[PDB]
Order: structure tokens, then sequence, then C-alpha cells
């Protein structure tokens, strides 16, 4: 019937509100909360296989500080583990909860990686990132009362303790996209990025 | 929904092939009507591909005293709607097509027994007709229909046979079959000193030769058909 | 396909002819000089005939014994349009005398006219009928009009004839001798005219003043109103529509009996753009205003009699579903009542073409209009008034010597009076319940 | 293979015929240029019933178009799907009827019918085995009622065994637009009952009634009304063109709906009918279709069937369903409304199933019912006739072509006898 | 004068340099471009070959065709032809140029227009009136109170009193009314002409 | 659909030894080219008549 | 307080070409007539009665 659509279902839908509640709650912790969720999955997955089990996923959510009930886990686990392999790919899950990246922002991030490697001769190092940035730029994305002196430690505390860790461009671009998820304005993030790296 | 009455969108089964060596055999349609005439003629398809409309029109030309052959450039693929019609046009290779017309010429001259052969095309077929005349030797005349090929790759200075082209003022295409583009092409040919005749028909749009369509005008089609038939009849020997 | 021949006799007819043909030329896109500017087909064969060179010639003939009126027709801007020898003009007028225009000087011009009609008639092969316009209260208008109908009756026979006559007004008029030639012409057209139409001046006078808000209208404004009535009636023959009616479908639905064939007409909406652009002007509204007796073009009150039959033609963007709804309201209304033996008496036509507005006119451009042709017993009132005219005149044989001296028999007045009395007696008889 | 020919007359008949052929062409996938466009082979298996075969693989309908004024044929040619009709089949007069029964039945009809009778005779011979004739005309007009009924008389004379069906439109007193419609309506009715095997009444009042309230469209036009009739017209002969769980042709319906040969006036209705903003809200099921089928306001006649008794009824289901939904519901509707069905013919309802639904629909039902409540519209028409005839109004036109008042008297008696016969069979007990 | 208006336009079409004289080559080239669509831009001995399309005229000492003689030759040719339409069509089809005035306003339709306006005033209000009706509008907008009326005001004035006259017709009646040729019409003279005039 | 008899061809009514002589039994009529000159002469004669009137 | 201005009171005419929305749709007086569009009675088979061969009825 051309006049009426039959709706119905041919594919399992995104659950919706449990993801939206997670996104809203994550914004309360701070700018680097989305880093923690990605950091927790990587550190909990000590073996680097690309998937997590039933109980491991419970721990990662519990580690962040979300006490989801049994029904909420069932809905989230139903869509992400479609055919019940017993494992869930965290890479897909983190992408959906963060949101959608705008092509302009990702392209600006790619040039930022090239620009920071230009002065170093093409090699990316973590000293360079912690050497050239604007700690005072934390205010514009969200107002804070912490002094600029303590902001340097907070930035590196979220980073690794060692200063000889190798970096990749995909690891770099995923770093700032996680920070982007905290702010709701793409323009606000872009003007913060220019201030940080002087671009 | 597109106004397509199954005559521009349905494939017509071929009956004759011929070998191009570089690409091997390729199929084609030979009109069964009026095979006694030694004067041959080649019809090039439009962007859709072979359909009933182009084959029926090719049959009308054969009735006047010509042997008509319709080669394949798409090689068995027929456009079914407007959206994918452009896809096949871009996928077509001008370098790959150019030897197909030459080998069709070689087939008609040798196997069928023709003495002189002309070429006629419509829309992108007319665009190929102008290209074919410049880069292929052995043709007697050509009658492009509202079609202009690329200039730098196929300059019109190389034309060595009389050319009769038909264009209408009411074209909405820009840079392909504009009436001002046709006038510029005519001026270029006349300064290059090659025989070139430009004929323009009032109140005629794009694809005005196609039958059973919104863009058909019967009064212009009959006149253009009579002019091209008489021109071919006079020039071919 | 459908051709109609127009006949104009008398000063009143010719002046009306100027306005209707001016509308006709402008409505079909014909320029005054007669050539179409460069631009279902044509659809102008009803009124114009192509000469093969672009020029279009109207299918009409003008008659009068007075050379004056014809002159500015030839001297006016429409000089190139009309055929030079189809504008028949006489030598001396009848001077408000029926006998002069029927016996003495009208017989030397009828023979030329009959040849012109015959020559013009053989041109068309699908003729529908003839239209005649005449001022009844005029000498040559009544006389020549009476004699032409007699000849056309036996010359052609079954061809339909429609007459837009101009009867004299009840209380005011121009001449003094209107009652004489009015009743004499009435007896002539009773058995020789298929349909008669009332086009009295007082009612048209009041319509223009009340609606168009014109304090000083003249004859020019009157003719334009009559022109619009003619166009709406004939619009069905040359324009498509949901329902199509022809000339031969009117008498079949308007005259229950051959003896009674008199109808009075009304038009709506008549309004200037001052009150029109402030008004919605719906199909229901225009239908209601059409039936008001104050808007009728004959000085008569339908409230005093029963309705025999009703025919209305709509043109514009009307829809049949609203027309049916508006009709039911009229039937529900109590002030309008029909005769007992007429359960249904409505014939409705619809045309897509809206009426055309003439530059320099008074009407406004509207998307809807209705023209009315109604048959009622109340039409006997105006005939009785003319009877009261003649008895006062004829009681002492005043002005009669101007009629005897022209060779007319004295007994014509008596037989004309008895014919009129029978018609009045006929009308009341048809309006009685069983 | 038991094909039927189409004959249409009058302005109303031409417009019904013009839109009817559009629906059939779309149903069988025929384009305006007469070339097949369909998807399944079932659309070509029984194409010969309506379309003849021509050169080049194109089809032409076997429909004869007749009129007394050629303006109607100019309009029908310029409309959509106007190139399918063969130009030879147009037979027309150059005078017109003028809403006069006498002119179209004695003077102009007699002199012109020689040409049209030759055409229909030629069409009938071409087929291998004729099935019947169907007629579409209005009984209020001049040429449609006048000449249309005379052609039926001539055709019946030469083709006795064949069946004839008439979709006749009679004028209703509410929506009336012709003063002289009572005369030509009753005269045709007397002629119609003499020869026609089946008659189906249609009222413009009922068609307007359906559009305003059911479909809820503010401003309907004549195209909308023609669409409703065309949908019902194609439905009655569906199973003859498509396979199904239960077969039924025109003859089968006539056998099961006509107890007495003088009682052959039916009423039709079509279901389902939904507004544009209500298709998403209604669930299409057999109980829903049956409920609307017997709805009184769903009929296409001004007669209310609850004022009489259904002598017989028939239902033609189109679509895919099980027989249980059909058989059970017809039994249920007969039990719950035992007062509206006459008693001396138990199980007076017929069911048929065709498994090809229309385009855009999953189920559809065409209903044909024979009821004694149809006598009341004849009474209303005869009421207006006797009101006008006692004063002999509008009579000189009818007497002007030789027809005399005895035929007028004969019309009254035969019409009254038909009305009385309906009343007698309604008030009868075992 | 119509033939003169056409022939001067034809000469000016080729005389783009406004010297008043035209070299024979261009005149001969134009007569062949319109005739044949396949002549090629250049010919071998084109000068002498195409010079036979010309030299029916005459040239001065410089070798140029004076505009005076070009008009003179057609004047001689304009004797064997007695139809204005035929002459215009012949020149038009010979030179490929079609541009002429549609028509000039005639006294007949001028009289019609002035009758239309004159009757429209009478309908309004009463007989002794409408003169103050005309005067009060001029009092409303004649700010410089000099009594001089302009053409643009005429259009505005007639717009007010429900008479949208066409610009061509308005120009004709405006031109016919005044003999000063200064583009300014006295108001009282206009009132006199419209109202107090024995003849239409 | 092609051919002369069905299409009422006008080029088939010419003689074989003269472009100006015509087949006596094959002649549809006068072409618009010939028709136009008659109207042109009729237009000419109207101006031709006024010249004589001026002399008188 | 002086009155606002003697040139700002209610004047029955101004200088605004079309003073009322009334006079914008009044038909132009000297305008040439226009041919009606595709809205007319159909005329396709009426041709075969006005041809000069409808006689010779036998
Ligand atoms: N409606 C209308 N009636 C007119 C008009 N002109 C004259 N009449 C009527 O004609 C009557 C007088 O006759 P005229 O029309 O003047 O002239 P006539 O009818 O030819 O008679 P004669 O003067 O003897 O030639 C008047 O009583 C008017 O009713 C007009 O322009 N419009
Ligand atoms: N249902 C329907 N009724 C129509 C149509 N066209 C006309 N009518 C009706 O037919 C009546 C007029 O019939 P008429 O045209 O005179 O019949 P004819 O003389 O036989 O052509 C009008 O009252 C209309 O309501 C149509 O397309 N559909
Ligand atoms: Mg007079």
């Amino acid at each position: 019937n051309p006049n009426v659509n039959p709706v119905f279902k041919l594919a399992r839908e995104v659950p919706s509100p449990i993801i939206n509640k997670l996104n809203a709650d994550l914004k309360k912790q701070g700018p680097f909360a989305f880093r923690s969720l990605s950091k927790a999955c990587q550190k909990a997955d000590t073996f680097l296989n690309g998937s997590l089990s039933h109980d491991e996923f419970k721990w990662v959510i519990k580690e962040i500080g979300f006490s989801l009930t049994k029904t909420e886990f069932d809905n989230l686990f139903k869509f992400f583990d479609k055919n019940y392999e017993g494992k869930v790919i965290y890479s897909v899950f983190i992408d959906l909860v963060r949101g959608q990246q705008s092509e302009i922002i990702t392209q600006s991030l790619s040039q930022g990686y090239d620009a920071l490697a230009s002065n170093n001769g093409g090699k990316v190092t973590v000293e360079s990132i912690v050497q050239r940035y604007n700690p005072l730029a934390i205010q514009i994305i969200y107002p804070t009362r912490k002094i600029a002196q303590d902001l340097q430690r907070e930035f590196v505390a979220e980073w690794g303790g060692n200063l000889q860790q190798q970096v990749n461009k995909n690891a770099f671009v995923e770093f700032f996209s996680d920070v982007r998820a905290f702010c709701d304005s793409e323009s606000k993030f872009h003007q913060y990025f220019s201030n940080a790296f002087g671009l | 929904m597109d106004d397509i009455n199954k005559k521009v969108t349905t494939s017509k089964p071929s009956n004759v092939i011929f070998n191009t060596q570089t690409r091997g055999y390729c199929p084609g349609y030979l009109s069964p009507h009026n095979q006694i005439s030694k004067k041959g003629l080649i019809v090039l398809q439009e962007w859709w591909g072979m359909n009933e409309s182009i084959c029926l029109l090719a049959d009308e030309f054969a009735h006047q005293g010509f042997k008509v052959l319709v080669p394949d450039l798409y090689r068995g693929k027929v456009a079914k709607s407007h959206e994918e019609a452009g896809h096949l046009l871009t996928g077509l290779d001008w370098k790959g097509a150019i030897e197909d017309i030459a080998h069709a010429l070689q087939y008609l001259i040798k196997l069928q027994g023709c003495t002189s052969v002309g070429i006629t095309g419509f829309c992108m077929g007319g665009a190929l007709t102008l290209a074919s005349l410049s880069a292929i030797e052995g043709f007697s005349c050509g009658s492009p229909f509202y079609g202009i090929c690329d200039q730098q790759t196929f300059p019109v200075t190389n034309i060595r046979v009389p050319v009769l082209a038909h264009f209408g003022e009411d074209d909405s295409m820009v840079g392909f079959s504009d009436v001002e583009s046709a006038k510029a092409l005519k001026l270029k040919a006349h300064e290059a000193s090659v025989d070139f005749r430009l004929r323009t028909y009032p109140q005629a749009g794009h694809a005005f030769m196609r039958k059973e369509s919104k863009t058909y005008q019967p009064q212009a089609a009959a006149a253009a058909f009579k002019e091209t038939v008489e021109f071919f009849q006079q020039l071919l020997k | 396909m459908r051709e109609v021949i127009s006949i104009h006799v008398g000063q009143g007819g010719i002046q009306v002819g100027n306005a209707c043909w001016e509308l006709f030329c402008l409505e079909h896109g014909i320029q005054p000089d007669g050539q179409m500017p460069s631009d279902g087909d044509d659809a102008f064969n009803t009124f114009f005939s192509e000469t093969g060179a672009g020029k279009h010639v109207p299918r009409a003939v003008f008659l009068d014994l007075e050379p004056t009126v014809i002159d500015e027709v030839r001297t006016g801007t429409y000089r190139q349009l009309f055929h030079p020898e189809q504008l028949i003009s006489g030598k001396e007028d009848a001077a408000n005398n029926f006998a002069r225009g029927h016996y003495t000087i009208g017989k030397e011009i009828v023979d030329l006219c009959l040849d012109r009609i015959r020559k013009l008639a053989d041109n068309c092969t699908g003729l529908q009928g003839f239209l005649v316009f005449n001022s009844v209260g005029g000498g040559t208008g009544s006389g020549l009009g009476s004699l032409l109908l007699e000849r056309l009756s036996v010359d052609y026979g079954k061809k339909s004839k429609l007459g837009f006559t101009i009867y004299p007004s009840p209380q005011v008029s121009t001449a003094v001798v209107e009652p004489y030639n009015s009743i004499l012409s009435t007896h002539s057209l009773l058995e020789h005219t298929d349909v008669a139409v009332m086009l009295d001046n007082e009612a048209i006078y009041d319509i223009c003043r009340r609606n168009l808000d014109i304090e000083r209208p003249t004859y020019t404004n009157l003719n334009r109103l009559i022109a619009q009535v003619i166009s709406s009636l004939t619009a069905s023959l040359r324009f498509d529509g949901a329902l199509n009616v022809d000339i031969t479908e009117f008498q079949t639905n308007l005259v229950p009996y051959p003896r009674i064939h008199f109808m009075l007409s009304s038009y709506a909406p008549i309004i200037s753009a001052e009150k029109a652009y402030h008004e919605q002007l719906s199909v229901a509204e225009i239908t209601n205003s059409a039936f008001e007796p104050a808007n009728m073009m004959a000085k008569c009150d339908p409230r005093h009699g029963k309705y025999m039959a009703c025919s209305m033609m709509y043109r514009g963007d009307v829809v049949p579903k609203d027309v049916n709804a508006s009709i039911a309201t009229i039937k529900t209304k109590r002030t309008i009542q029909f005769v007992d033996w007429c359960p249904t008496g409505f014939k409705v036509g619809i045309n897509y073409q809206p009426p055309t507005v003439v530059p320099g006119g008074d009407l406004a451009k509207v998307m809807r209009a209705v023209c009315m042709i109604s048959n009622s017993t109340a039409i006997a009132e105006v005939f009785s008034r003319l009877d009261h005219k003649f008895d006062l005149m004829y009681a002492k044989r005043a002005f009669v010597h101007w009629y005897v001296g022209e060779g007319m028999e004295e007994g014509e007045f008596s037989e004309a009076r008895e014919d009129l009395a029978a018609l009045e007696k006929d009308y009341e008889e048809v309006g009685i319940e069983t | 293979m038991r094909e039927i020919v189409h004959i249409q007359g009058g302005q109303c008949g031409n417009q019904i015929g013009a839109k009817f052929w559009e629906v059939i062409s779309d149903e069988h996938g025929i384009d305006p240029t007469g070339t097949y466009h369909g998807d399944s082979d079932l659309q070509l298996e029984r194409i010969n019933v309506y379309y003849n075969e021509a050169t080049g693989g194109r089809y032409v309908p076997r429909a004869i178009l007749m009129d007394l004024e050629p303006g109607t044929m100019d309009s029908v040619r310029a409309g959509p799907f106007g190139q399918l009709f063969r130009p030879d089949n147009f037979v027309f007069g150059q005078t017109g009827a003028g809403n006069n029964w006498a002119k179209g039945h004695y003077t102009e009809g007699a002199e012109l019918i020689d040409s049209v009778l030759d055409v229909v005779r030629k069409e009938a011979e071409g087929c291998d085995c004729l099935q019947g004739f169907q007629i579409t005309h209005s009984l209020g007009g001049g040429t449609g009622s006048g000449m249309g009924t005379l052609l039926i008389s001539k055709v019946r004379e030469e083709y006795p065994d064949r069946i004839m069906e008439t979709f006749s439109v009679v004028p209703s007193p509410k929506v009336s637009d012709t003063v002289v419609e009572p005369y030509n309506a009753t005269l045709s009715v007397h002629q119609l009952v003499e020869n026609a095997d089946e008659c189906m009444v249609i009222d413009n009042e009922a068609l307007y009634d359906i559009c305003f309230r059911t479909l809820k469209l503010t401003t309907p036009t004549y195209g909308d009304l023609n669409h409703l009739v065309s949908a019902a017209m194609s439905g009655v002969t569906c199973c003859l063109r498509f396979p199904g769980q239960l077969n039924s042709d025109l003859r089968k319906l006539a056998v099961n709906l006509i107890p007495f040969p003088r009682l052959h006036f039916f009423m039709i209705g079509f279901a389902p009918l939904t507004s544009r903003g209500s298709q998403q809200y209604r669930a299409l099921t057999v109980p829903e279709l049956t409920q609307q089928m017997f709805d009184a306001k769903n009929m296409m006649c001004a007669a209310d069937p609850r004022h009489g008794r259904y002598l017989t009824a028939s239902a033609l289901f189109r679509g895919r369903m099980s027989t249980k939904e059909v058989d059970e519901q017809m039994l249920n509707v007969q039990n719950k409304n035992s007062s509206y069905f006459v008693e001396w013919i138990p199980n007076n309802i017929k069911s048929s199933i065709c498994d090809i639904p229309p385009k855009g629909l999953k189920m559809a039902v065409t209903f044909v019912g024979n009821s004694t409540a149809i006598q009341e519209m004849f009474k209303r028409v005869a009421e207006q006739f006797t009101a006008m005839f006692r004063r002999k109004a509008f009579l000189h036109w009818y007497t002007g072509e030789g027809m005399d008042e005895m035929e007028f008297t004969e019309a009254e008696s035969n019409m009254n006898d038909l009305v009385s016969e309906y009343q007698q069979y309604q008030d009868a007990t075992a | 004068q119509r033939r003169a208006n056409f022939v001067l336009k034809v000469f000016d079409s080729i005389d783009s340099e406004q010297k008043g004289a035209v070299h024979p080559f261009s005149l001969a080239e134009r007569l062949e471009v319109v005739k044949n669509k396949d002549y090629q831009i250049g010919s071998k001995t084109r000068e002498q070959l195409v010079g036979e399309y010309v030299a029916q005229f005459h040239k001065n000492q410089d070798g140029l065709i004076t505009r005076d003689e070009f008009v003179s030759y057609y004047e001689d040719l304009g004797l064997g032809i007695s139809s204005d339409q035929h002459f215009i069509e012949i020149l038009q089809t010979q030179w490929g140029i079609k541009e002429d005035d549609d028509l000039a306003i005639t006294k007949e339709e001028v009289k019609g227009i002035v009758k239309t306006i004159r009757q429209k005033l009478i309908q309004k209000t009463k007989g002794a009136n409408d003169e103050f009706l005309l005067r009060k509008l001029f009092k409303e907008f004649d700010i410089s109170n000099s009594g001089f009326l302009t053409l643009d005001e005429m259009n505005a004035m007639l717009i007010k009193l429900e008479i949208p006259i066409q610009k061509r017709y308005l120009n004709a009646v405006f031109s016919q009314l005044d003999r000063n040729h200064s583009g300014v019409i006295e108001f009282e003279e206009f009132v006199y002409y419209i109202v107090n005039d024995p003849y239409p | 659909n092609t051919n002369n008899f069905q299409t009422e061809n006008t080029g088939t009514c010419t003689s074989a030894f003269g472009p100006h002589r015509v087949i006596p039994y094959h002649w549809k009529g006068m072409n618009p080219q010939q028709k136009k000159d008659i109207i042109l002469e009729q237009d000419q004669q109207r101006h031709e008549r006024e010249i004589l009137k001026n002399l008188e | 307080y002086t009155p606002d201005l003697s040139a700002s009171a209610r004047t029955f005419h101004k200088d605004t070409i079309y003073e009322k929305d009334y006079q914008k749709h009044i038909p132009e007086l000297g305008s040439k007539p226009t041919v009606p569009k595709d809205k007319a009675r159909p005329y396709n088979e009426f041709t075969k009665t006005y041809d000069s061969t409808h006689m010779k009825i036998p």
C-alpha cells in the first residue's frame, strides 16, 4: 500500500535511553571522563584481543561509577552482542556512546598531528605535547577554579607516567575526540584546539 | 516516475557480431530490411544504450535505401532509469569505443559487400560521430545530431568529409549541445576550411528525434529526416 | 461547430450591437482592425468567419432606415472589421410609425436584407439559430422587425429564433406613441418568435445606480450590461465545461406551452471593484442575490406570481457540489414558489471560462458569475400596463389618422387588442392549481 | 474465450466509459500507448476478454462509443488513455437530441442506428464465443436514454441467448438539473424491463453521499464519482479474468439473483472505502469488509434497503483469504438480520473468491443485491411524472415526432405493475 | 517616411563606424551571408567574385558609397513597387533585418480615448460638479503653485480617476493637446479642452 | 505510411521537361508561395486605385 | 504645543502612485486583447462535416 508504511523491524535497533543516560552522566565527571572509559577498557583488557566478556564489561562500567541494573545491562548487551558470541567489541561501544565526529573537526585534528610533528622532524613524542600547550585554555571549554599550576599535573596525570611512550596518529586523533565529547559545541572545541597548539 | 514507455529502456536482441582483435568479438544489430543496397550506414546509440526506439528508428533509415548496422558500445548493458544512465555514460571509454566503429566499418565493407559507408549518431552517438570522423579513415560523410565531442582530444580540423549537423535553440544543456556552441563549432570548421553544414530547427528541444516522448516534435523530425536521407542519397555512391 | 447569426434593426439594436461585438472581439482576442496578433482549436467559428488571409468578418447584419446611426459605425474605429455591403442603411426613417416601417418604406429594404442573410447563411452548415435585437418602442425597429420575422418564418422554418426586445418602460419613456407600435409588434412576434426576452430600461437603470454606484449612467452603460448577458448565454457553445447546453436545449426546458414563450432575465454579480475586492463573492451568495426581484432586469415583481421554469448558467471556477447545495436553499426559501405541475424546474450549465472585463467599463474582474432566464406568470403585469396605455389612447382615436393615411387598415388595432387580451387570459389559466 | 463487448452512449456514458477503461488498463498493465508493462504472466493469460489483438504487439479495446453530438467524442479523445480507442468505432450524429426522448428514439435514433448496429455486429462476429454485452448510459439524458434503449431492443432481437447488463444512472429528485427528466426516465424504464437481463441502478445523490462522508474530501468532482463506478464495474467481472478458489461469471450471478424474470434490478456497493488520513488506522480484515458491505449508506442507490427485504444477495471477494472467513461471516450476517431477509428462500446469499487483489489493496469486495426496497425510487419518479402529465406540460415536443399519448398511458401502467409486483413478493409468507 | 525610416536603419546596421560611407566589401558580403548558409567565411577571389552583388550603385572619388546615393537607389527602385508591405518585406528578406514600429496612434482612436475619459467624469456626482473635482486634485499636488502641469502628473492624475491610460496612448493625447512642444500643459487649458469643447 | 499516394505528395506533380509546366491530371492546387503573390497584388491595387482618385 | 504639521493631516490624495490597493488590478485601458489559453470546446472530429464532400449522400 503506497499510502501506509508497514514500519515493523528487520534489524535490532539501538537501545537509546540507556546510552543517552550514560552520555549525560559522563559529562558530569569532567573533560577527560571519556578518556577514562576508553582507558578502563584498555587497562581491563590486559591481553589486547579487542573484546570483553560478560563479567569484565560489568567491572568496567562499575569502575567508572555507574551502578546500572540488570535490565539495563541486558538491553545494552543485547544489541552489541547480536548473536551471543559471549564477547562484546568495546571499540564499537565507545564509538556509539561518544557520538558522531564532524568531518571538519577530524580533519583539523589530522593537521594538528602533522604540525606538531613538523618541529620534531616527523616523529611524535609525548614531551612535545606536554611542552607546547595552553593550560589556561581549560576555562573556555568549561569554567574551573583549579589554578593553572595544578592544571599541568592534571593533564600529565591523565597521561602516562613515563615520558617515552610512542604515539600513533590514530591514537592521537582518538585522544582529542574523547575530549570533544565533553563539550556540546563543535565550534567551541575548535577554538580551544587552536589556542592549545597555536594553530 | 520517469516517462519511459519500455521502448527506450528494453534491450533489443542482437544478431551479428564482429571481431575487433584488441577487444575480441562484440555483438551488434543488423537491420533485416533492405539488404540489396550497397550503400551502408552506421547508427550510434544514445546514452541509454540499444533499445527498441533506436532500433525502430534505424529500421526507418534502412527503408530508404541503406544498409544499417548498430554496434554495441555498452556490450549488453541497457540503462533502466535516469539515475544509472549517467553512470554508464561515465564508465564508457572513448579510446575503447573508437576502434569498434572502425572494425564495424571493416565488417560492413568486406563481409556484407558495401561500397561506401556513412555514419549517423544521436546525442552521445552524435558526439561519437564527430569523434569517429576525425580519427577514422574510410568514411564518406557523417550526420551528428545535437552532439559535440571533446575538442582537444579530437580536433575538428582533421575532418576530411562533409558534415551535416542538426541542433535546436531550445537546448538546456550547457557546454554539450548549445546552439551557440554549435555556431562556434561551425565557425571553427569554416576557418579550418572543412565542409560543414549546420541546420537549426525552430521550437525544437533536446532529443527531438526520439519518438513517443515528451520531447518529440513531429514537424521538425520529418524535415530533418528528409534532409539527412537526401544528403546521404546524394553523397554516397 | 455551432454558428449563430445576429440581426440588428433600429437605433436601439445597433447601439447594443456595438457593445456586444466590442466584447466579442476582445473576448476572442480579435483586434479592432480584424487581424489576430501573432501568438480544441480556434473556437471562434461561432461568431467570426475566416477569409483565408487573416481577416475575420462578423456573422451579423445591421439594418436601419436612418442613415445617421450607420455613419459613425463606418466612421468609427471598427471601420475595417465590418463587411462594407452588409451594413444595410436606408434613405428615410419611419419616424415612430409602425405603418411606415411595415407597409410603405420597409418593403424596399427587406429584399436586399434577405439576399444578404441568404448569402451569409450558405457559408455555415451547422447553424443553430438567429438572434434579433430591436427597440419595440420605435418606428422602423418595430416595423422592420415585425416584417423580417414574417419572412424568415417561411423562408427557413424550423430554425430557432431568439429575440432580445426592448419594451417601453412603465412610467417614463421617450416618445408619446409607444403603446401603438408596441402592441402591434407584440401580435407580430407572438406566433413567429420562439423565445422573447425582457430588456426594459427602468430595471436596468436601477441596477446600475444601486450596485455600480453611478449617479449619471447613460445608454453606453446599459448596452455593456446587455452584452454580458448575451455572452454568458452563448458561452456554452464555444467554451468547455462540466455541463454543456446549446440553443435547442433552452426551449425544451423553458416553454411548457408554445403560446407562452416570454422570459425575464437577471444577472449577478453586478458590482464594481470598490465593493468587490472587499467581498468574497461565493457561489451561494451570487445565487441568492440573483433571485432578488429588485435585481431583475424587467420592471416586474416575481413575488406576485408563480415560477414556470428556471434556467441558470454559471461561468468561472464553480463546482457542481456547491451549485446543488445552493439550489436546495432556494427551494427551502418560502418567498419563491413554483407552479403545482412543476416538481423540478431548474436547468444548470457550467462553463470554465470566467467573464472577461472590458477596459473602460464599470464591472470588476470576478471569478464567478450567473445569468438567469426565468419564466413566470408575473410577466402578465407588464402586458396589462400596455393595455392600460392603449385604451386611454384609443378611446378617442388619437394619433390614429397618422396610421390610416399610410394605407394600413383600421381594423388592425382591434385584432391586435383581442390577441393581447387572449394572451393575458392564457397566462392566468396556466397558474391555477388542479 | 467468453469475451464481452462494451457499448457506451450519451455524455454520462462516455465519461463512465472513459474512466472505466483507465482502471482496466492499469489492472492489466497497459500503457496509454497500448503496450504491455506488467510484471506477472497472469495479467496476459486472459487479456482477450477486453482487448483485441493488433499488429506490433499492441491491444485495442472492443468498445463502441456512440453519441448524437460529436463534441463528446472530441473530449474523450483528448483525455488520458485516449489513443487506445480505434477511430472506426466512433459513430456520431451531427444534430443532437436536446434532452428529448422522442427525438433520440424516433427521428435521429432510427436514422443513425444502422451504422452503429453494423459496427457492433462486426465486433460480435470477430470473437470465437461471445459471452454477453454490457451497457453504460444515463436514463435522464436525451441520447443516452432515447437511442440507448432502442439499441438494446435491436441487439436483443438478433442475439437472444446472450446476456445483457446495464449500468444505468437514473436522476434523483434531490439533485435535479433537468425539468423534463421524469418523462424520458419512465419511458426508458418500461423499455428496459422488457429486454435487459440485468439492470444496476446508480444515483448521483448516493455517489455524492459517499464522497462527502466516507472519503471526507471537501470538493469532489465528476472524476471522483466516475472512479467509484469504475471500481465497482470491474469488480463484478473479476473472477472471469483471474483464477480463484471459486469461479463465477456473469451468467452464474444472473441465475442466483433473479428468481423471476421481471425482477432484475439490483444495487451495488464497493468496500473498503477509507479517507486519506485514516488508512494507517484501520485493520483490513474480512469481518471489517462484511460489516461495511451491508451498511445501508454504502449503497449507490437512493433506495434504503432496510425498508424492504433482500430477496437475494451476492458477494465477490477479491484477494487472498481462507474460505472460513467468507463462509462463516455470510452465515453470521444472515442469522443476526433474519428480519431483513425474506423467509421462503433459505440461504439466499452467494459467495465467490478471487485471489488477485487490486493494486494498492490486499482485499476488496464487490456486492450485488436484489431487494424489494428498490421499488421506492420508482414510486418517487412516477410521482413526479403524474404531477406533470395531468396538465400536459412540456408535451408538444414529445407529440411532435409522431408519438401519441397512449404510449404515455402505457408507460404508467407497466411501471405501476412492476412496482406492485415488488410489493406482492415482499409481503408473502409460506 | 516609413520606407526612409527602414532604409536608414538598414544602412546604419552596416555603418558601424558612422563615417556616413560604407566600403563596398561589407555590403557585398552581407548580401551573400543571408542568401547562402554554406558560402564559407572566405573565398579565393572573393573581392571581384562578390563585387557583382554590388556596383549597381555608384562610388565617389574615394571609392566609398555615400549614404545619399544608397537611399537614392532604393528611391529609384521604390517606383516599380506600389505596396508598402511588399517593399518592407522585400528589403527585410534581402537584408536579414526585421525591426519596425508596430503602429502609430491614429486620430480615430485618439477621439475614442478622449470620448471615454470625457464621459467618465459625467457619471461622477452631479452636472455642475466634477470641475472642482478636477481642480482639487491639482491643488492637492501642485506644490510649486505655478499652474504648470507635467506628463508624469498626467499619468498620476488619470490613475486617481480610474482611467489607466496606456503610456503610448497617453503620449499621443498629451502631444495632440499642446502646441507649445515644451512638454508642459497648462491646467486651465486642459480643463477647457476636456469640458468646454463643442466638438469631440 | 511512407510513399506518395498515402501522403498526398506535392513533389510528384511536375513535368519531365519543364519546371514550370504541370501534370494536367495530378494537381493538388496552388502552393502558399503562389497564393501569397495574389494577396500582394490585391494589396497593390488598393494603392493603385487611390492614385487615380487623386488625379480626378 | 503646535499641531504636528499641516502637511501630515488626513488628505484624500497623496503622492504614492497607487493610493489604494483598489487601483492596482484595474485592467489597463489601451492594452491589447489577449487570446484565451488552452480552455475551449474540443474541436477534432467536427472537421469532417465542413469539408466540401459531405454531400453526394448516395
Ligand atoms: N436599452 C436601450 N434602448 C434604446 C437605446 N436607444 C434607443 N432605445 C430605445 O429606442 C426607443 C426609440 O427608438 P430609437 O431606438 O431611438 O429609434 P428606432 O427604434 O429605430 O425608431 P425610429 O426613431 O423611428 O427610427 C426608445 O424608447 C428607447 O427605449 C439604447 O441605447 N439602449
Ligand atoms: N455519475 C456521473 N454522472 C454524470 C457524468 N456526467 C454527467 N452526469 C449526469 O448526467 C446528467 C446529464 O445527462 P446528459 O449528459 O444530458 O445525458 P445524455 O443526453 O445521454 O448525454 C447530469 O445531471 C449529470 O449529473 C459523470 O461523469 N458521472
Ligand atoms: Mg430610430
